């Protein structure tokens, strides 16, 4: 006899059992006579084979890899994923992305069209609906010709928000609509900001306002499968209206404390959002002890830094209001010192390419990086958590899909892999808690394979 | 527990003697592998006489049904 | 009324939700019993109180064992 | 790490030695062996005395000693913005900043000589109860907690 020694077998092979795949046999005396049902063994050991073989091969490196579960895809679709994104042949594969939202305002959802219509016609008091006015949108929307200011901005979204949110009707149409579009557009996390008290009334207070809205969104929340349930939590925004007006401020502060321990599953009150406005009688110093309190509790704050802070709100925000995230934090390049602390920290910038390209305008179709180039890829490389999101849906006419592919229009050269770093980098930077965020993180492994590789 | 499975094909003497590996010791059951093809049945009596003279641990013998004689690959695959 | 009392070593969560409780159960009763003001069992904040004031919520200072008119 | 540690009765002019000190040694070296950030061995609020170590982005850590407090916790995390709190061993004390270190990533460094010969905590006991060490409460509770000397 030859002994041709021990096979201690393959980890994803020597766990079969034979009642999966059954081995059927007639009986013919004493010899038994076996029958193959189908070869569904091969392919299974074939898939596995191949899959090892992938695991294997992209092993040495996993820690350059966004996500640890892409050292299953074949070696060629790692390369594809090294190369530079197109804003064309990509529509789908974005479009099948698991992504994560961070900056969506439930007041400008709806603020043109069909949707408009669809929430009109859903008041509780028809008769009570304020006349619909002309806005007529700036050429070439959404990719305005010339920068349309912030001020236009905000004014196109007259149709929506307090003018006709006050209604429960239209509340609620547009909490449903909202919750259809994230879903549609296959967002597995978002954190809708809203400001219940701008839609309070005599006979609704903002805390009534406030839990009829998480309650709509915790019932859209619990009729889907949980296979493609979008948790949505909620950001009370405390706008720095001028004139110094705070009560809206102190009862928006107040309702946050409040519902951050009202609620504790579905839906819930995470943080406010402070804008803190600009024009040096706010900045980020307006604190006066008035975020004091949500500190307190273990609330989380994100600063709206506007259409012009000039490095001097991005240290305010960062060093004195606590803020754990950024928003359109776009001259950040300016102070060296800034640029530096930010990533030391971990300060998540929030981005949105759509409204920033409509509001401060910015070079497209770029073939290198300048001194206006957006900076997205400058932000990346100096390690700062960058996220791409979809601000005001309604009025910037473009999903986060279209935001996402904007980018490789706005900075010359994004790769794909960075537009994975982005979403990795939102999920990671979120207000959730622990369940919350193992549900993303599940959620995020199922990257969509590319239908080229090539 | 301890077992052996090996395949036969014209020389019916090989499961017999493989059997015999552990030399004394034996083996708790034995099972064969065999083809349709018709060379091999009287293999195949003499290996049942021989389980039969030699009793003990279990017995089998599965013969391919649709493999009787290598012809192409699609019998590979199958067997 | 909602009480907002000090305590001496411990946390200042407590009086950190109670006049946020207060500022927004004020406007949502405006009929029978309501949350009307607020009390201080302690100082005896002047900047933890500028969101009352701003709502229209009475304030009520409690001196609580002290000998001192300051 | 330089400590700039406050004085009981003392002076804070060595107070600013140091902070000046660190400054200007975190932009003059760039290699090898550098300043990386100031220790607080004297936590109260020094919030302003901070503000220019900040903006030029040096870390701060705090010193807890021969304390019992939970609002030095609290004021190192929020006031003068720290990037890791030492010696806080009382801090499941306030279960709403369990959850804001815990959430923030703020590092709890802990010394278990130091912190058994200062204050003596159960040895080798079988089971954890109220009165053994907080570390493995501080690491379930997603607490990045440390050990050094
Ligand atoms: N892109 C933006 N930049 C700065 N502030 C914004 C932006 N979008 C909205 N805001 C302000 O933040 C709040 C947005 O919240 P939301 O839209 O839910 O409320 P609203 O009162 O209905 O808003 P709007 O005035 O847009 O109709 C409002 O104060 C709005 O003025
Ligand atoms: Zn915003």
């Amino acid at each position: 006899f030859v002994r041709l020694g021990p096979e201690p077998g393959w980890p994803q092979l020597r766990l079969l059992s034979a009642p999966s795949f059954p081995l059927e046999s007639t009986l013919q005396g004493p010899v038994h006579w076996v029958r193959a049902s189908d070869m569904r063994l091969r392919q299974h050991v074939e898939g596995v084979l191949e899959r090892s073989r992938h695991i294997l091969a992209a092993w040495e490196g996993i820690s350059e890899l966004p996500i640890p579960a892409l050292a299953a895809w074949p070696p060629s679709h790692l390369r594809w994923l090294h190369e530079p994104l197109d804003p064309v042949q990509d529509k789908a594969w974005v479009q099948a992305l698991p992504k994560v939202e961070l900056h969506c305002h439930l007041g400008g959802f709806a603020t043109h069209g069909e949707l408009l219509h669809k929430v009109r016609q859903e008041a509780a008091n028809p008769e009570s609906l304020p006349p619909v006015r002309a806005i007529p949108l700036p050429p070439g929307w959404p990719i305005p010709e010339e920068p349309i200011g912030l001020e236009r901005y905000m004014r196109l979204g007259d149709n929506n928000g307090s003018a006709l949110l006050k209604d429960p009707g239209c509340l609620r149409a547009q909490c449903r609509l909202l919750y259809e579009a994230l879903l549609a557009d296959h967002v597995a996390y978002a954190e809708i900001r809203c400001s219940p008290a701008n839609y309070a009334s005599a006979s609704r207070s903002p805390w009534v306002v406030l839990q009829e809205i998480r309650n709509h969104f915790q019932q859209a929340m619990e009729e889907t499968p949980e296979d493609r349930r979008c948790h949505v939590n909620l950001l009370l925004t405390a706008t720095r209206e001028e004139g110094g007006d705070r009560s809206r401020i102190a009862r928006h502060l107040a309702l946050a404390i409040t519902a951050a321990e009202h609620w504790k599953n579905g839906c819930r009150v995470v943080g406010v959002d402070l804008a803190g406005f600009e024009d040096r009688t706010t900045r980020a110093a307006m604190f006066a002890t008035d975020f004091e309190p949500v500190h307190r509790v273990g609330l989380a704050v994100t600063v709206h830094a506007g259409e012009n802070d000039d490095v001097e709100g991005i240290w305010q925000a960062v060093f004195k209001l606590s803020a754990r995230r950024l928003g359109h934090a776009l001259h950040l390049s300016r102070s060296p010192d800034l640029l530096r602390v930010v990533a030391e920290r971990g300060i998540a910038v929030e981005l949105c390419p759509y409204a920033n390209l409509q509001i401060k305008g910015f070079p497209l179709d770029e073939e290198q990086e300048g001194s206006e180039t957006y900076p997205l890829r400058g932000y990346l490389a100096a390690g700062v958590a960058v996220t791409l999101n979809t601000d005001n849906l309604g009025i910037s006419q473009a999903s986060l899909t279209d935001n996402l592919l904007l980018t490789a229009r706005l900075c010359p050269g994004i790769t794909r892999l960075e537009v994975l770093k982005t979403q990795v980098f939102a999920a990671q930077a979120a207000f959730a808690n622990q369940a919350e965020r193992k549900a993303l993180w599940a959620r995020l492994a199922q990257v969509p394979v590319p239908t080229d590789t090539e | 527990m301890r077992i052996l499975l090996c395949s036969v094909g014209t020389s019916w003497a090989v499961v017999p003697e493989a059997m015999q590996l552990l030399g004394s010791q034996g083996f708790d059951e034995v099972h064969v592998l065999t083809t349709a093809s018709s060379k091999i049945s009287p293999g195949v009596e003499q290996l049942l006489r021989y389980f039969e003279m030699h009793p003990g641990p279990r017995f089998s013998i599965s013969r391919v049904q649709d493999f009787e004689d290598l012809r192409s690959e699609q019998d590979h695959m199958l067997f």
